[PDB]
């Protein structure tokens, strides 16, 4: 056997087998950025009612699904190393847990530039001045040549405070600080 | 009212940057978290309402962790944080006299304990060269246990029996009978103890403390307490924890004592704790290491040397079984760790040998023989006398007659069985000991009735201890029983038996 | 309508439910909206990406997946009070005495914590029965839990219908009643003997008892459920009320046998012979909330099941630990006629001390466990080799231990239907002033079908009278 | 013994009343939050800077 | 260093590392990095995706997954030579007894193969340890193999330590000590009985003994490979110099059952009553590296715990075989108070043989053998018809056997500690004329209690005449 490129995120389970085995084939030569161009593709095909009515049924025949995805797979726009890998799938049985694949390749992907964003959760919205800084002081910790990302989700029960997620950072300043009173009733 | 004030500006509200885990399940008190990165094995994780764990498992998809504690406050979607140690438990000479659960917080509800140095609770049993040979004798006060089966200081001593036959109260006598020394003057002769409850009912560990508090024996004890309500990482816990703060005395100079009621308690906790980690079940469906769980314990029971401090730390493991069957799977494991064994039964304590001592089976390492010096004298001929008449009465059906051949010798073991009776929560000293055991041996007593020696001896022991007071402090300081201390004691045993019955 | 779920996979009482925002917390309860009566399903797991696995308190056949599900807030709650006094209820407490709600002020969670170290009381006493081989090798407590361990056929329940027909009439404060997974003609007999008997009273408020029942017709989510209902009833009149309850639980071993058989559908490794993983830490739960406390004093008597006539098995022997006296019930002791069939070898008490129950009483008590012992230690020889290679004072501990074992016989209250003889009550200091007389040697020539099912001993030289 | 229980009843009505009247206090304030917001940014723009 | 691994999966004291660039064959070591302790991992499985899985050799506390993981390149490599006598070593070769390092010039990887078939000395011998059972019952051999068997507090530390006074104190060759999972403090008198008895001396070079240490208060990985550093000390002294050697172990029985508790979490379906399914394969692969080849010799001593007495237990039944003499300490038999405890009709050697011991040796321990197998038919008579209902043969026959039973006895001088008595040691020409005397009728006039406890005939009525003084 031989040794492979290592995937920057490495995730486990019925994905990550086989979207490793893509990861390592593309980045051999230097089919990377392009290849996620040709998955996007393959991301809006498969979403059909008579592509996905025969991509998931048991009784059709074990042989003629590979037939007829091979045949869609190669006239329309492309012929990379996606089309031995639509015909691996196929024939092992892995069809059902194909759009698992591709999100899982994205993830994959995505960190080879991205951050797995942050998540503020506070309150209602705020204005420009207090959120460009966010936007700029939530840059001033990486440091590696990167282009942030972000989610924001409003919850009232956190009641005056917000909570962040650099990653798996979690500084938390909230009203969890009224549990914390429990040290005057604690003897 | 300034009490609550004071405290609420004693707060730090200190913040920063945690480590930090989502949660995927939680089910039965295992909770399989998403992330927490650089985590140890067995770190202490901390939940975010309060609650409080400690990562077994690592792997690379999930971290399995338990709780110590309940599993109700938990959803799917919390924040696990780092606290960044290896699971600890305070230590130290602050804790004497309280009741604490199994990570030192007190249940007594007398405030928080000062205490200053933590020590962990999976440490490691020192070697060959630290250790010496055992010197010390160590009293308990029951007289078949310091004549016949004599345990040293610094000696794995196995209590095992069935269910209600006496192994709480063999091992709540030994605490109380250290009262006499706790309050001399010597720094050597003391005993500090340490009780650790495992699966107890909180109604009989609230009541416990009752007995050891008229008699002021809670002044010199540490309780460390895992009831049968705690979680079953806490139970698992406590004997880790129990044995951990028997060495600061041990590690320090002094002589400590721990007993675990009962180790049976602390196996089903194991099992349980480790089979919803989807770890494959052994041999009733105990794990591989259920022998490398009690013996890593066992074996911090050291005797140090001299150069070190020369501190000893004693230990009496009991161990429940079923229907008296010694050949079960925990009781082989772990009567093979320890130096000698008390054999409790159920139809001595029926019969009325109370403590229900099998003196035949209950084989002791004897410790160097530390017994000492004067009891060696009167209990070395018991040790024989007794066997003697082990081997030749067992018949309960007679037919011939030998009165001088063989029923002078059964003679002399009734009247020395029914001495060995005791009652409970009252234990005797050593030269009081002496003077009730040599009056038995000395063919002194062939002329009673044995349904009056139990009524001959607390008029004879409070005769001794009333007018003889400075006969019994030249046995206690000499040591031995001398010539002219055999002299005095001849007449007084005699005299008393001119007007004993009349 | 804080979520609403869809039933994803149903096996058998394990109903699974999808939820999409707002996972309820463990032990919520959830109610099946489209069905005919009340179904409510009560979280126990949380198995990943919004979705939980539930335990269902009634039948879950005629479910489709996909049918709507809806959170309620809180736990399974229950209307405690005075008002429930003379009700009979079910798991989720609602009056199946078809006459009607029960309206109370107040509600109380089926699932609450177990008091702390420093609100224990230690105080013991005596509670006198009437019941011999009780009163005398075994004494019970005022406060105190006790078991009555048994086989199937053995005497478990008219043991446990002595206990209140001998304290629930002399008692001052109120009574509670839970069946646990026994049949349910005896659970109408009860209904039909507390109304005759005035403790039941349909027309006020001037009754004592207070019931709750959950039989062997239901699903096992409801068995493992029930024994907490009427705990919930038998604190109100504990902490907010302040009385001295009685509580009497018939029978304790179905909050297990019906916990691993929803436990191997949780997805579980199995421990021993068969039993669930936690067996012991759900017990010490249930058992930790029955208390005698600062605040009032509950008497508790639990008859407990011994499987296929077993003390080893695990479910009978983790039991032990949670209890007071104790009262191990035989089989081979009931082929000879010996009723009630206790083991007076196996049966202790923590009260039994020469300081509580007096020194006379403890020496007539350890002095005839020693002789009954002596009468076990020669059945190996007297099998075999015959009486009559005895000496003579084993001929006297014989002799004697036989006129003891049918001397703790004594004819029930209860009983008196069965065999038409009239039930009797003894006190304490006949009983002891009844066993010295044996002890000592003064009835010697009396036979041993004297001593046999009488009441005080002087029925004992009153049936030896008869038969000349 | 009756001196310490009246301590203990009245010792845990002192706490819930100053714990169950700050959930109001702190839910009506609408003007300090952006007080509170600022500094929260102050804290985590001195929380980056010990680190690197 | 190569194929620096890293950690992912530490589930109990089972670690898996994943190489990036050099696969380990199985049976290595590895050297995990940034612990100010010293912990060696060996390979054991191959998974694929380039992850092994190893077993740890110390606590696995403290392992954070993504740790680097080096590689030495061979198996675990130990001291040996003559430079380690009068030392006591670690499982990976270290000193435990704070005295310094072990200064040696050569290493000794501690995997080996069984030597072949056509490298095995073929002779018998006899030995002679003083011993009034061994010798007469269950006679040992030069060069042969021996196992203590019994139960939990029969006598087979005791019975193992006189013999180390007997045999090691008088002999030429070296002998080694490898306490494989016992109690350390009885780690610590034999390190001690034996300073004061010159076998150890802490200043010169004439030593002549190796203390090999690994106890029951270590990880279950690391009580499987104490029996292994002991028969590599062991054969250097065989094989390398041309000498002979005696080789202790208390107690093998730890071997066994420290691979047990490694089993299921390496991946394996459990065999019976427990065990791992490789049980006689592991043991046969070690007591196979412990036989005497044409270059020198061995000869072994090894306690063997049976556990909770059950000897049909398939740990114990699958080492008979590995053995020439069995000495079996029965319970029954310590009850009574004889001691040595040593069963007389379940002992056995191989050279019990009319041509090697002589045909007045074997006439004699066939008869005490046939006497004692006598006297059990008698037993459940007596149980019965009582002592004074058999006939006048009947009675000569018990006499004899309780005179017997309480000559098999005798006061080893290592119970000078536990009796008071004083110790003997009894010749061979002794034992032999003894026995046969007892059998013939000429001490059928004494009473019991002067055989039990002595040593020669000739002590045994210099007893019955001071019994008949004092009376
Ligand atoms: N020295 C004694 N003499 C007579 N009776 C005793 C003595 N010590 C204890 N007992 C009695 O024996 C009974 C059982 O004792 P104890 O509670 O210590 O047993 P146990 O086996 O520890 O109980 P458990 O099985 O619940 O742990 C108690 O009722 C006690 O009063
Ligand atoms: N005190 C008694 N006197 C006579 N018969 C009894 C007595 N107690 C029990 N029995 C007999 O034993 C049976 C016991 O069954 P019961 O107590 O109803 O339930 P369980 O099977 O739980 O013991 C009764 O039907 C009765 O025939
Ligand atoms: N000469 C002797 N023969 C038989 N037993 C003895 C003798 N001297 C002492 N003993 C006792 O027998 C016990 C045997 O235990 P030991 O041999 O040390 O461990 P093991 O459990 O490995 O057999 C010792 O505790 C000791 O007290
Ligand atoms: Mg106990
Ligand atoms: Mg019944
Ligand atoms: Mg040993």
């Amino acid at each position: 056997f031989a040794k492979l490129v290592r995937p920057p995120v490495q995730i486990y389970g019925i994905e990550g087998r086989y979207a490793t085995a893509l990861y390592s084939a593309a980045s051999k030569q230097n089919k990377l950025e392009q290849v996620e161009k040709e998955l996007l593709r393959v991301a809006q095909i498969l979403k059909e009612p008579k592509v996905a009515a025969s991509i998931m049924n048991p009784y059709v025949k074990r042989s003629v699904k590979v037939k007829s995805l091979s045949d869609m797979t190669a006239k329309e726009k492309f012929s990379p190393l996606t089309s031995n890998l639509i015909n691996l799938l196929a024939e092992n049985g892995r069809l059902s847990s194909t759009p698992g694949v591709i999100s899982a390749f994205s993830t994959m992907m995505s960190v080879h530039r991205g951050e797995v964003p942050c998540s503020v959760t506070t309150a209602s919205p705020l204005d420009e001045a207090t959120l460009t800084e966010l936007k700029t002081v939530l840059k001033s910790f990486l440091s590696k040549g990167q282009i942030l990302k972000l989610e924001v989700k409003v919850d009232p029960s956190i009641m005056g405070g917000m909570i962040v997620r650099i990653g798996e950072k979690y500084v938390d300043m909230s009203a969890k600080t009224k549990i914390q009173k429990l040290s005057r009733a604690m003897r | 009212s300034s009490i609550l004030e004071e405290r609420i500006l004693g707060a730090d509200t200190s913040v920063d940057l945690e480590e930090t885990g989502r949660v995927l399940s939680i089910g039965d008190g295992i909770a399989r978290v998403h992330g927490l990165r650089n985590v140890q094995a067995e770190e202490m994780v901390e939940f975010s309402s309060g609650l409080k764990g400690m990562s077994l498992n690592l792997e690379p998809d999930n971290v399995g962790v338990v709780v110590f504690g309940n599993d109700k406050l938990i959803k799917e979607g919390d924040i696990v944080k780092r606290t960044g140690a290896i699971v600890d438990v305070p230590v130290g000479e602050e804790l004497l006299g309280r009741v604490v659960d199994a990570l030192g917080n007190a249940i007594d509800g007398k405030g928080p304990i000062g205490s200053k140095t933590r020590r962990r609770v999976g440490l490691k049993a020192p070697g060959i060269i630290p250790r010496i040979s055992v010197r010390e004798p160590m009293q308990t006060g029951i007289k078949a246990v310091d004549s016949l089966v004599p345990i040293g200081r610094g000696q794995r001593e196995l209590i095992i029996g069935d269910r209600q036959t006496g192994k709480t109260s063999i091992a709540i006598d030994t605490i109380i009978n250290q009262k006499r020394f706790n309050d001399g003057t010597d720094e050597k002769k003391k005993l500090y103890c340490i009780y650790v409850a495992i699966g107890q009912k909180r109604s009989t560990v609230a009541q416990l403390v009752k007995r050891l508090t008229d008699a002021d024996a809670m002044k010199y004890t540490i309780v460390v307490s895992a009831t049968a309500s705690d979680a079953a990482p806490l139970q698992y816990l406590a004997p880790y924890s129990g044995c951990s703060m028997g060495e600061y005395f041990r590690d320090n100079g002094k002589h400590a004592l721990i007993i675990y009621d009962d180790l049976s308690k602390q196996a089903v906790a194991y099992r349980q704790m480790s089979l919803l980690l989807r770890r494959p079940p052994g041999r009733e469906a105990y794990p591989g290491d259920v022998f490398y769980l009690h013996s890593r314990l066992l074996e911090r029971a050291a005797k140090m040397n001299d150069a070190f401090g020369g501190g000893s730390l004693t230990a009496l493991p009991v161990i429940e079984t079923q229907a008296g069957d010694v050949s079960a799977y925990i009781p082989t494991n772990v009567i093979s760790i320890t130096d000698g064994q008390i054999f409790l039964e159920t139809e001595l304590f029926y019969k009325g040998i109370r403590p229900a001592i099998n003196v035949g089976l209950s084989v002791s390492r004897v410790g160097s023989a530390a017994q000492t010096r004067a009891m060696k004298q009167v209990a070395g001929t018991m040790k024989l006398e007794l066997a003697q008449y082990r081997e030749v009465a067992a018949f309960a059906q007679f037919g011939s007659d030998l009165d001088a051949a063989t029923q002078q010798l059964l003679s002399r073991g009734v009247r020395l069985t029914e001495l060995l009776k005791q009652g409970q929560y009252a234990p005797m000293a050593i030269e009081e000991q002496v003077a009730v055991i040599y009056a038995g041996v000395r063919g002194y007593l062939d002329k009673l009735e044995p349904s009056k020696i139990t009524k001959f001896e607390n008029a004879f022991l409070s005769h001794v201890i009333s007018q003889h007071q400075a006969l019994l402090g030249k046995i206690r300081a000499d040591g031995k029983i001398s010539e002219e201390t055999d002299a005095k004691l001849k007449e007084i045993v005699t005299n008393f038996l001119a007007g004993f019955e009349a | 309508g804080a979520a609403t779920g869809r039933i994803v996979a149903v096996i058998g009482a394990v109903v699974d439910v999808q939820f999409d925002e707002g996972l309820p917390p463990i032990l919520n309860a959830l109610e099946v909206q489209g069905r005919e009566t009340r179904l409510v399903l009560e979280v126990a797991q949380h198995l990943g990406e919004s979705t939980v696995r539930t335990i269902a308190m009634d039948g879950t056949e005629g479910l489709v997946r996909g049918q709507k599900v809806l959170d309620s807030g809180a736990p399974i709650k229950i209307p405690v009070g005075p008002e429930t006094l003379g009700r009979i209820m079910n798991v989720i407490g609602e009056p199946i005495d078809e006459r009607g709600p029960i309206k109370t002020k107040q509600f109380a969670a089926i699932h609450a914590e177990a008091p702390e170290f420093m609100e224990m009381s230690v105080e013991q006493e005596i509670l006198v029965t009437g019941i011999k081989v009780v009163d005398l090798l075994a004494p019970y407590a005022k406060g105190g839990k006790i078991g009555l361990f048994g086989g199937a056929g053995v005497g478990k329940t008219v043991l446990i219908m002595e206990l209140i027909n001998n304290v629930a009439k002399a008692h001052g404060g109120y009574s509670v009643f839970a069946g646990v997974g026994e049949r349910t003609r005896e659970g109408n007999d009860l209904y039909h003997e507390m109304i005759e008997s005035g403790v039941i009273n349909l027309k006020d408020a001037t009754s004592k008892v207070a019931l709750v029942y959950g039989q062997m017709n239901e699903p096992p989510g409801a068995r493992a459920r029930v024994a907490l209902t009427g705990l919930t009833v038998a604190e109100y009149f504990r902490d907010q009320e302040g009385q001295d309850v009685l509580l009497f639980i018939d029978n304790i071993f179905r909050f297990t046998q019906a916990g691993s058989e929803v436990s191997a559908l949780l997805g579980r490794i199995p421990s021993a012979v068969g039993y669930q993983p936690t067996l012991a830490t759900d017990m010490g739960t249930m058992q930790e909330r029955i208390t005698t406390t600062k605040k009032g004093s509950i008497t508790s008597v639990q008859a407990i099941y011994v499987p296929a006539d077993d003390l080893t098995d695990p479910a009978p022997a983790t039991t032990f630990a949670h209890l007071d006296a104790t009262t191990v019930l035989s089989r081979a002791i009931a082929e000879l006629g010996i009723y009630p069939a206790v083991d007076p070898l196996d049966s202790t008490s923590r009260i039994m001390d020469p300081n509580i129950v007096g020194s006379e009483h403890y020496d007539v008590a350890r002095g005839v466990q020693k002789i009954l012992q002596d009468y076990k230690s020669l059945q190996d020889i007297i099998a075999i080799l015959g009486m009559d290679e005895l000496s003579e004072e084993d001929k006297l501990t014989v002799s004697r231990a036989r006129k003891i074992q049918r001397f703790l016989s004594q004819p029930f209250q209860v009983a008196e239907v069965f065999t038409g003889h009239l039930g009797k009550l003894v006190p304490l200091k006949e009983t002891i002033k009844g066993f010295q007389q044996i002890l000592a040697g003064e009835y010697d020539h009396l036979p041993e079908q004297a001593f046999y099912m009488v009441g005080p001993i002087e029925e004992a030289v009153a049936k030896a009278d008869k038969l000349a | 013994s009756v001196q310490n229980m009246m301590r203990q009843k009245e010792q845990e009505h002192m706490i819930r009343w100053v714990e169950k009247h700050v959930v109001q206090s702190i839910s009506a304030q609408q003007e300090k939050e952006t007080i509170a917001k600022c500094i929260a940014d102050l804290k985590l723009l001195a929380k980056k800077a010990q680190a690197q």
